[PDB]
């Protein structure tokens, strides 16, 4: 099925709400940039990060439910769009990662992140982690391919253009599902464990022990979110795996996942910033 | 205690006091002399400059 | 309507019945 | 009897004054109109220099204009060459506290005194490749403020035991000391003569010196506030003293009183550090502010204002042919401008 | 690297040892921790460095290890004249230990010494230098104290105090006035102990105490708090 006025209804609010968080957390950096600690520089690149996934997709998807053509653009210009999405949501799950692996890392030796002042050390990280992603969302990128408008008719094509993935369907879905396990599997379970260490740490550790109850909690349910709304973005490529099965019913069902996963992972996005930075108000 | 403070208060009438005209004429006949020698006032160019981009 | 654009149901259009909305890769 | 000794100094006091308002019917803000003020003075960080892991609160200049001693709150007094922005000797401290900084008009001596009341001196020319210590200056009973190398030899210091005395390396004991100043003495500054100098103590009053006579000369009264820095004019014949009430003061030896005042109703932050140029027209400021001032003596308005500093700024130092300024801030970073 | 002279490279090479030296020291620097002492009076500095015993004019630093971590003390109330001159060097350090005396109210030395104590404390938590520093309170006085409450009721010194005369709830109202001293300050904490004969329980304490700072700094830093 095809429906534009649900899809607009229920991004209008997520965008809203993203572009206030973002604003919120650009206002917070700004103010004591002197005193502003590393990780404030990783959750502030975060949020840039959140900002361009947020409006690379919602006027995509808003001029993709209006017409699935793109208009006015080329096929370089679906090229850099892809690589562009690819790369920032890469750079967003790898800043992600990295910031949970700098907090365990503080959190289970404090007098090592103390030391040394590591703030150029953090700059040079995330450079090289958004290097890495760029790296990771070329060769993606470069698999691609618009087929043709494809009608036996005519000397030339009415304007329709897809950008799809037509290259052959075994490299492309290989492609697709080496980077959903490396992307899924990995991660995850680093940020899932890791987290739990420190859950365990923070419990033995314990006005102290409400602190640490509280961040217990909202340790539990940031893993259970993330989890919860990482695994539709994976789930919908694992669907692509193996599974094609070209009908009416299926393809509704595929389409209906799809939309799902996008609702998913537009309101993760938007609530990334704002959940991140919710124990400090600076 | 008291007494240094007393002579203390005492030896400042021997000093000779001059005009507050005659301090500010000699202040700026100093600053005015000494200006196109002074680096800030006047900026060097980078040739002569030590410091330099 | 057959000499028109498409006239026929495969068409990268909406409405079709295939894939409609494109992964986001 | 000490009442009636009193009100005689009192008396003593208001009739020096009514002296000096005698002969101070001339100001100088209404000459310097008459004169061409200086333009809009702008400058910009030449060699930001780094390696520093503390606050950094005092620097002196050498003869040279080539190398400059900084200290920091970890304990490493580290000397900087201006030119190439390169660290020629760092140096461990015994007290990480640290407060002041100097260095001799030879180039061989520097001395640190801090709140251990410690003002070791080390030998920069020496056999051995590493800097050792020289001599440990104990003698004061408060934490140094500021020191100040007369000459090679002789080293008057200035601490927080509201006296002040001038040290022998050679000998290492205090052969002349002041104590005429009843506030805390917070900064200290030499004349080019090193005959005389001037000191800012917290009862804001700062008062004139001898090296030679060892006695109080004359004692300039015109602050509001405690005198956190005090420089001194490279004419011999006035000295600016910064004091914690965002106010400036030029005080005029010959005249004894206060010429005129540098205040601005938009700046209600304190004075860290009061410079000089070669000339003397133009006086930096550093302030509470973050951020460095530049002032007129003449005219009395801002010329410039020199940004970029992360934290505040505590000490401010300009070379003596006037190349160049140095800027050091708590942010452990200095900054030279042009 | 572009332009290479002799003297420069030997520049350039004595610069990178002395900056490689320089973050070596300061990583050792960092791996201590740097915990002020206000005495107020010849009463409280005294009696929290003479427990410990182990080491390794003017303000003196007393450096002793516990648990694999390096302490070191700083006693700046030996002879000092105006304090809020260089209470500004303190400003970055991990802890601040207040010891004061309980039974210090008895003796004068401007009205009360406890009333000094208490508006030097004050003037201690105002300070905006020392607003993310957590104050650490001790005790120095706690058997003196107890024998001294039986004969010397606590109404003398505080008019408005009402209750028993017991040592207990006396240290109890002493330590929560001492905590209401502080006015709007959320991100320090205060952390009030009575010491005892034994300098083992002491040790622990400040250990433990030092350790809850550095691991809410550390969260403040991550963003957990």
């Amino acid at each position: 099925s095809h429906f534009f006025l649900p899809v607009s209804v229920v991004y209008v609010p997520i965008f809203v709400v993203g572009v206030i968080g973002n604003v919120l957390v650009c206002l917070v950096i700004l103010q004591h940039q002197a005193m502003k600690t590393p990780t404030n520089y990783y959750l502030f690149s975060l949020a840039v990060s959140d900002l361009l996934v947020l409006l690379l997709g919602m006027p995509l998807e808003v001029y993709e439910m209006w017409r699935n053509y793109p208009f006015l653009f080329g096929p370089v210009g679906c090229y850099f769009k892809t690589a562009l999405f690819e790369t920032v949501c890469f750079a967003s799950i790898l800043s992600i990662t990295t910031v949970s692996v700098e907090r365990y890392v503080a959190i289970l030796h404090p007098f090592r992140a103390k030391l040394q002042s590591t703030r150029r050390r953090a700059l040079r990280i995330l450079g090289i982690v958004w290097g890495f992603s760029v790296l990771f969302s070329l060769p993606n990128t470069s698999i691609h391919g618009i087929k043709f408008h494809y009608f036996p008719n005519g000397s030339l094509v009415p304007g329709s253009a897809t950008c799809t993935v037509i290259k052959p369907m075994w490299i492309y879905n290989f492609i697709i599902q080496v980077t959903s396990f490396l992307f899924y599997l990995l991660p995850m379970t680093v940020i899932s464990v890791l987290y739990y260490l420190m859950a365990l740490r923070l419990k033995k550790d314990k006005i102290q022990r409400p602190c640490r109850k509280s961040v217990n909690k909202m340790l539990f349910v940031l893993v259970l979110v993330f989890a919860i709304c990482w695994a539709p973005f994976h789930i919908d490529r694992l669907f692509f795996s193996f599974v094609e099965e070209w009908s009416e019913s299926l393809a509704a069902v595929f389409n209906l996942v799809h939309v799902v996963s996008g609702v998913f992972f537009y309101l993760s996005s938007a609530v990334n910033p704002i959940i991140y930075n919710l124990l400090s108000r600076r | 205690q008291a007494r240094k403070l007393v002579e203390q208060l005492k030896m400042e009438a021997n000093i000779d006091r001059i005009k507050v005209s005659k301090a500010a004429a000699d202040l700026m006949a100093y600053c005015e002399a000494h200006a196109k020698e002074d680096p800030l006032l006047t900026p060097v160019p980078a040739s002569e400059n030590p410091f330099r981009e | 309507f057959r000499v028109d654009e498409e006239f026929q149901s495969p068409f990268a259009s909406q409405s079709r019945g295939y894939f409609l909305f494109r992964p986001r890769n | 009897e000490l009442d009636q000794l009193r009100q005689e100094a009192e008396q003593l006091k208001n009739q020096i004054r009514d002296a000096r308002k005698a002969c101070a019917d001339a100001t100088l803000s209404q000459i310097t109109n008459n004169i061409d003020p200086v333009g809009r003075i702008q400058m910009r960080t030449r060699r930001t220099l780094r390696g520093h892991l503390a606050k950094i609160y005092a620097m002196h200049w050498g003869t040279d204009s080539r190398l400059l001693v900084s200290a920091s709150q970890d304990g490493k007094l580290i000397i900087w060459d201006s030119y190439t922005t390169n660290k020629v000797h760092a140096i461990p401290l015994r007290s990480s506290w640290v407060m002041t900084c100097a260095y001799a008009p030879s180039g061989n001596y520097v001395a640190c005194g801090g709140l251990d009341n410690i003002c070791s001196i080390y030998n920069l020319k020496t056999r051995e490749g590493n800097v050792r210590v020289s001599r440990e200056l104990a003698g004061h009973t408060g934490y140094l403020s500021c020191c100040r190398f007369l000459d090679d030899n002789q080293i008057v210091t200035s601490s927080g035991d509201t006296t002040c005395a001038l040290w022998d390396i050679e000998t290492g004991q205090q052969t002349t000391t002041f104590t005429g100043h009843t506030g805390d003495v917070m900064s200290l500054s030499l004349a080019p003569d090193t005959r005389l100098f001037v000191s800012g103590a917290c009862d804001a009053s700062a008062k004139l010196w001898d090296v030679r006579e060892g006695m109080c000369r004359q004692t300039f009264t015109g602050h509001e506030s405690d005198i956190n820095a005090i420089c001194f004019f490279p004419n011999g014949n006035a000295f600016a003293t910064g004091s914690d009430d965002a106010t400036c003061r030029l005080f005029d030896l010959r005249a004894d009183q206060e010429l005129m005042t540098y205040s601005h109703d938009n700046i209600i932050c304190g004075i860290t550090s009061v410079s000089f140029s070669k000339s003397g027209r133009l006086l930096l400021a550093g302030y509470d502010d973050f951020n460095c001032n530049v002032w007129d003596a003449l005219k009395a308005d801002r010329a410039g204002v020199l940004a970029g500093h992360d934290n505040r700024v505590s000490c401010l130092g300009v070379t003596d042919d006037g190349m160049a300024v140095a800027t050091g801030s708590w942010d452990s970073f200095l900054k030279i401008w042009n | 690297g572009c332009t290479l002279s002799a003297e420069d490279k030997a520049a350039v090479e004595r610069s990178k040892m002395i900056d490689r030296n320089l973050r070596e020291d300061g990583e050792k620097a960092a791996r201590e921790v740097k915990l002020l002492l206000l005495g107020a009076g010849e009463s409280g500095k005294c009696t929290i460095v003479k427990q410990m015993k182990i080491i390794h004019t003017g303000i003196v630093e007393t450096h002793f290890t516990f648990k694999d971590l390096h302490f070191k003390m700083f006693d700046v109330t030996a002879q000092r004249s105006e304090r809020k001159k260089w209470i500004h060097c303190f400003e970055g350090v991990t802890a601040i230990i207040f010891c004061v005396a309980l039974s210090d109210y008895d003796l004068v030395l401007e009205m009360n010494r406890m009333h000094a104590s208490m508006k030097l404390f004050d003037s201690i938590c105002n300070n905006k230098w020392f607003t993310d520093t957590s104050i650490i309170l001790f005790l120095n006085k706690k058997d003196l104290f107890e024998e001294k409450i039986k004969k010397s009721p606590l109404t003398i010194c505080y008019p408005e105090y009402a209750g028993s005369n017991t040592y207990e709830e006396a240290a109890a109202y002493i330590q929560c006035q001492f905590e209401d001293l502080n006015k709007r300050k959320d991100t320090k904490e205060i952390y009030t102990h009575f010491t005892c004969s034994t300098d083992t329980k002491n040790v622990q304490f400040v250990f433990d105490a030092v350790t809850d700072v550095i691991i809410k700094n550390n969260l403040k830093d991550c963003g957990l708090f």
